[PDB]
DNA sequence: CCCGTATATT
DNA sequence: ATATACGGGCTGCTGTTGACAA
């Protein structure tokens, strides 16, 4: 049975995967501190996910940790089940048993007497780089909020195919700048504003990126409260965002993306 | 050929609006007849077949027609009288007419009210088809079978809901119905198998109560389906009624039966996906 | 060329863009000496729209005549003018500068083609009939018509009242016969069965940006074949659209 | 000096066109017949206009426009930064069919009659095929001022053209038609002499006008096409160039290959057969079929079924149909599958060519062929109609006689069942098949 | 490729 | 006496990957 699992609000886990899901495939981490989710992309783009033993309630694990692959449109569809519109009072359980290797994944449902069971076959593992970016190296990192860059962030998808992103300490503090058919497309932030928390940068860094590895970080930044931004000195970025649940918990995620 | 009805009251005008609404959303083009006593909205043919009942003393306040075999049967599209019974929701007086002043059409005449004395009259002219009687036989109310077993439905929204994210896995399903009120949708695919059950459905008290000593309780007779079909039919619905009921048969049938207010509703889903 | 537009007057500009690129394709944008005119004209030249707007900003014009795609434009006013301030210019670019909330600014450059002068002719005194009505009353009277229309007939019937019918050209369509009261409209000079045939989409939009601060809209309408015009006059906004009538 | 030679002498007057008059003549005076007799009750009409690339049809018809105060309606694709494309092509035709213009700021103002010109056709128009006649049934319908439709086309490679109009709208809506040609050598030699002339009037400096020898050489490799020679014109006076890819045109190949230009066996060192096979001699060739096959850009299995088709008739002796059937049969076995179909077929095709050209022992004999070659035209293959009609009988043998075996076996049972049964629409297929001529 | 015919022009 | 155009014959008979309009 190596690991069992039980919750009364899906919704936590539900969000928590939806807040990273571009890819179709998954890849799990069972251990005596929690469950962490990551995926890759072309060998550049990183994304992770961590949800602690502090949100479950009955959680078992056994000897070692457990990793396994799963389909993550089959796992979040199925957890969605019974509507993704809650009026306040109605909620839904779910267990989740997997007994070792070569056996699949179980699921059982329930909300006010309606019960759903269902397996997810599991074919595993791949293989995962080593992105390690232990705040040693890091020079340039800001912590800013959510609101103001929704729309910034949504006037983002044009055709083009570069974005160019600047910080210095002077000048354009944060400039981001898009080149397409039209023209360019500056969108500079200030310091000392309501969405300024800490300006820490120390020397001028200018930076291109591609746009389809760094485009699904807008469903990371919809479903936020906060954002940090992190860039060393080869050039690699790290975003680090900050998610809430209706209890009143923190969860995290991380997405790392290397320079062209 | 003459008809002409007259509709003032409030609530029937919404009613007949919400009828509309779902008949429209549910099926492209409909037949409507007219009887002395009620209207009929068929659809006849993917083999679904439409029936809904409608008593036409309880909505029109001014009613007359004439049509020996006093019967009137019109093809028509749904959408154009969705269209023209839309912009009724805030009028005063609708005046339904059949004419000809160039191709028999079901005029429709709305009185609406503002703050200027003058009433504004919007007028539409929807074309008719009148289908000759030699085809009256074929849009009879279909025929309902012995059912092999017959449940009460459970909540329309959850069900819905439920089916709604099943259409993504895959394109087939099965509806089993117990003696027990247990009502179970499953789907079972190469990847993935799902199940979802239903308990606690109260079993109508069934006319046949001898044959009940040697039929296991825990025995079922679950059919399968093409998941195309009933997911329209539960989206067209927005008001849950108070005779929910599905009769399931063994071969090739599976039947349900709606009514609300006083609007009785028949559907029949073909199987063999 | 220098604008400085400051409070609500963004939104209005945004809707009279907007009504602009449902009526046209290209934007001419002309400084005249006594404010900005933006001028559209439809493909086959047959429906042309100019808004003149009288100096409300900062108008300075020369330190002088451009074209432009409309769908940037559009796209430009329908995600940047929901925004306090609004700055055009004519570098060598033209800046859109926009500032905004807090310190945030966002610039956009985009890329203009030299083009002739455009302009038309049209005689208001010239003609005879006349007729004048509050926005939101004609707005209403469209509402009834399906969205797929072409052409619309407006006419005078026998007993001094309005009527607008839906022309069509053996699986037919459906026919709307809404009809009014003269004591709606504030003033009519007309005849006993004058008519006109014209389309839809350019008076859509008219109606559209009049439907706002509940406008009085004025129709100059003469015989078949001849163009009429629909003039919207408010306290710092002037517009004119020229259709075109089946003779 | 900011615009080439093709965009700087360009004909303002008609006389100065490079076309022959009586074409531009031909389109006057349709113009000219459908503007003096405009009837006010008349309809909506289709011209279409043909031609290889660079002969200058949209020109021609611009000048004679301007010069008769005609009024022009084009047709730009518009700019994507929902409507579908031919929602938008139907609303601008009837803009343009209904209404008018307004005043504009100078113009050719006295004008009431127009004429829609449509070159850029969409690409849904190209994929679809099926939109574009209903467009074309509804503007015969409802159409006021007529159509112009411009098309450029090849010698092969026609599959567009006939794809847009496959001669049943053109038949059952009534579209005239008028076809363009190569401008002729003399033309295009003494407007190039014109040009060149003008070119070194200009002085500046002393330049080398380009020898004569070689200014035939460019009107030569451009088979009537304006814009390429004045282009290659360019090019070389800078101090042949202008290859332009041929076509063939396919039933000319045909000829080519069916003909077999001998020459006399000019003396060369080329290898005889020694000693026993004397009936094997043969003149020298000068034509590569591989080349010949190749250009007419159709594929071999169509190339062999049309040599099949047209080789009997050029042939006198009997043997020699046997030899040429023998090699077709082979060239026709070694495409009998279907994994390595493609990996091999330019054997076929060019043993069915080598064999149906040295089989021919009679015509290959130099100064032999005089005198015959008739004015005769070529044909079509007729296996495709059978090849239709058996798998049609097929199905309509299977699906109604199904509890290929049943048209081998069974069918001789139903040619020799003759008896009548219960339905309407079985006897005449029993009638069909049992009622071949025989006396 | 193939043969014979009607018009512009020197 | 020599250059140029009409006349008549063509759209046609299992698998794995890729672009377009909605
Ligand atoms: N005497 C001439 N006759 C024709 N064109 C000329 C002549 N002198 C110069 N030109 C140039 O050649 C161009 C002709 O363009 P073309 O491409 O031959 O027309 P076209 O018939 O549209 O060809 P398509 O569309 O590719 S089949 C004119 O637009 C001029 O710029």
């Amino acid at each position: 049975y190596s690991l069992v699992a039980s919750l009364d609000n899906v919704r936590n886990l539900s969000t928590i995967l939806k807040a990273i899901h571009f890819r179709e495939h998954a890849t799990c981490f069972a251990t005596k501190n929690g469950i962490k989710v990551t995926v890759e992309n072309a060998k550049c783009v990183q994304a992770n996910a961590f949800i602690q033993a502090g949100i479950f309630q009955e959680f078992k694990v056994q000897e070692e940790s457990v990793t396994f692959r799963i389909n993550l449109t089959v796992l979040l569809d199925c957890l969605s089940i019974f509507g993704s519109s809650p009026m306040p009072g109605t909620l839904t359980a779910l267990r989740m048993c997997y007994q070792g290797y070569g056996y699949p994944l179980m699921l059982f449902l329930e909300e006010g007497g309606v019960v759903t069971v269902c397996k997810i076959n599991t074919q595993e593992p791949e293989e995962t780089l080593d992105f390690d970016f232990c705040s040693t190296n890091v020079i340039n990192k800001i912590i800013l909020q959510s609101e103001g860059l929704r729309e910034a962030f949504s006037e983002l998808d044009m055709t083009s195919e570069v974005l160019q992103i600047t910080m210095s300490p002077d000048k354009p503090y944060f400039r981001l700048s898009t080149f397409g058919n039209a023209g360019s497309s500056h969108l500079d932030y200030p310091k000392d504003s309501d969405l300024m928390e800490a300006f820490h940068c120390n020397q001028t860094q200018v930076n291109r990126y591609k746009i389809s590895l760094l485009k699904p970080s807008t469903k990371a930044l919809v479903l936020s409260c906060k954002v940090s931004i992190r860039t060393d000195n080869r050039g690699f970025l790290s975003l680090q965002y900050m998610i809430r649940n209706e209890d009143g918990q923190i969860c995290f995620v991380e997405y790392y993306c290397c320079p062209d | 050929m003459k008809f002409r009805a007259k509709i003032v009251d409030g609530a029937c005008l919404n009613h007949f609006t919400r009828i509309s609404n779902m008949i429209a959303k549910l099926a492209k083009t409909c037949t409507l007849r007219i009887s002395p006593d009620k209207l009929n909205f068929i659809l006849c043919d993917g083999g679904v077949s439409m029936w809904c009942e409608l008593e036409q003393e309880n909505f029109f306040n001014e009613f007359q027609m004439e049509g020996e075999n006093n019967e009137i049967y019109l093809e028509l599209t749904s959408e154009n009288l969705s269209r023209a019974l839309k912009t009724a929701q805030n009028a005063r007086a609708l005046k339904i007419k059949l004419t000809n002043k160039h191709f028999p059409c079901l005029t429709v005449s709305v009185e609406l009210l503002s703050m200027s004395s003058s009433s504004r009259i919007v007028t539409h002219d929807i074309p008719i088809k009148v289908i000759p009687r030699k085809l009256w036989k074929d849009l009879q109310e279909p025929v309902v079978p012995d059912p092999d077993v017959s449940i009460y439905l459970p909540v329309l929204k959850t069900m819905k809901s439920v089916v709604e994210k099943m259409k993504n896995i895959s394109n087939h399903l099965v509806i089993e119905a117990n003696l027990d009120g247990e009502l179970n949708l499953k789907i079972e695919t190469e990847l993935v198998c799902v199940t979802t059950h239903f308990k606690d459905l109260g079993n109508p008290p069934l006319a046949s109560e001898s044959t009940h000593e040697d039929r296991n309780v825990e025995h079922m007779a679950e059919v399968h389906i093409d998941i195309r079909k009933l997911l329209q039919f539960l989206a067209g619905q927005q008001v849950n009624p108070t005779k929910a009921l599905c009769n399931i048969v063994n071969n090739k049938m599976v039947h349900f039966d709606l009514l609300h207010e006083d609007v009785s509703l028949q559907y029949f889903i073909p199987a063999l996906s | 060329m220098k604008c400085l537009v400051t409070g609500g007057n963004v939104k209005v500009l945004g809707k009279a863009v907007h009504s602009l690129s449902r009526i046209g394709d290209e934007l001419y944008l002309e400084p005249l000496e006594d404010g900005l005119s933006l001028r559209t004209v439809n493909s086959s030249r047959s429906a042309y729209a100019c808004f003149l707007f009288a100096p409300l900003f900062f108008q300075q014009y020369q330190a002088l005549r451009c074209k432009i795609l409309m769908k940037s434009f559009l796209s430009v006013f329908r995600s940047l003018a929901m925004v306090e301030k609004c700055c055009i210019s004519l570098n060598g670019r033209l800046v859109v500068q926009l500032h905004c909330k807090f310190g945030v600014r966002k610039t956009h450059n985009l890329s203009f083609q030299d083009c002739e002068s455009l302009q038309a002719v049209f005689d208001p005194a010239s003609c005879p009939h006349m007729l004048r009505a509050p926005a939101r009353v004609l707005g209403e009277a469209v509402l009834p018509f399906s969205p797929a229309l072409a052409e619309v007939t407006l006419g005078i019937g026998r007993g001094r009242r309005v009527i607008l019918r839906s022309y069509h050209e053996t699986a037919k369509a459906m026919v709307t016969e809404m009809c009014l009261g003269e004591e709606d409209f504030q003033q009519l000079q007309a005849q006993e069965g004058v008519a006109i045939t014209f389309c839809l989409k350019e008076f859509r939009g008219l109606l559209s940006f009049a439907e706002s601060a509940n406008l009085n809209l004025s129709i100059h309408f003469d015989a078949p074949g001849r163009p009429a015009i629909f003039t919207i006059k408010d306290s710092l906004l002037d517009g004119h659209f020229v259709l075109a009538t089946l003779s | 000096e900011n615009e080439p030679w093709v965009d700087k002498y360009k004909p303002e007057t008609q006389h100065e066109l490079a076309v022959h008059k009586k074409k531009i003549e031909e389109v006057e005076t349709w113009l000219k017949a459908q503007v003096l007799e405009r009837q006010p009750k008349q309809g909506g009409s289709i011209l279409l206009i043909t031609g290889p690339p660079g002969c200058g049809k949209t020109t021609t018809l611009k000048i004679l426009s301007k010069e008769h105060g005609i009024q022009v309606q084009e047709w730009i694709n518009p700019v994507l930064p929902y409507q579908s494309q031919i929602a938008v092509f139907k609303e601008f035709l009837l803009r343009a069919t209904k209404y008018n213009k307004l005043q504009m700021l100078g113009d050719d103002l006295r004008t009431d009659k127009k004429i829609i010109l449509v070159e850029d056709l969409p690409n849904q128009f190209y994929r679809d095929s099926h939109t574009l006649h209903e467009v074309l049934r509804k503007y015969v319908r409802i159409g006021r001022c007529p159509l112009i439709f411009i098309i450029s086309d090849s010698l092969s490679g026609d599959n567009n053209q006939r794809l847009l109009f496959p001669k049943e709208i053109q038949e059952e809506c009534s579209i005239s038609n008028i076809s363009f040609n190569p401008v002729a050598p003399t033309i295009m030699m003494k407007f190039l002499n014109r040009i060149v002339t003008i070119e070194a009037n200009k002085n500046g400096g002393k330049i080398t006008v380009p020898d004569k020898t070689s200014l035939e050489l460019l009107c030569q490799g451009c088979s009537g096409d304006i814009r390429s020679a004045i282009n290659s014109l360019q090019f070389s006076s800078s101090k042949a160039i202008g290859g332009k890819d041929v076509s063939l045109f396919l039933f000319r190949a045909l000829g080519k290959i069916l003909y077999c230009k001998r020459a006399s066996l000019t003396e060369l060192d080329s290898p005889r057969l020694p000693s026993h096979l004397s009936e094997y001699e043969r003149d020298t060739l000068l034509v590569e079929p591989e080349e010949v096959v190749e250009m007419s850009h159709m594929p071999g299995d169509l190339f062999n079924l049309y040599l099949h088709q047209n080789y009997i008739d050029f042939f006198m002796e009997i043997d020699d149909i046997v030899r040429a059937s023998e090699f077709l049969s082979f060239a026709d076995i070694l495409s009998g599958d279907w994994n390595t179909r493609s990996l091999l077929r330019e054997y076929s095709t060019s043993i069915a060519t080598r064999g149906v050209m040295h089989s021919n022992k009679a015509r290959g004999y130099a100064h032999c062929q005089g005198g015959g070659s008739s004015f005769r035209p070529l044909h079509k293959p007729q296996w495709f109609l059978i090849n239709k009609k058996y798998r049609e009988n097929c199905l309509a043998a299977k699906a109604l006689f199904p509890d290929l075996c049943l048209q081998t076996q069974l069918l001789p049972y139903l040619a020799l069942l003759t008896i009548p049964m219960r339905n309407q629409a079985q006897i005449s297929f029993i009638q069909d098949i049992g009622r071949l001529p025989l006396k």
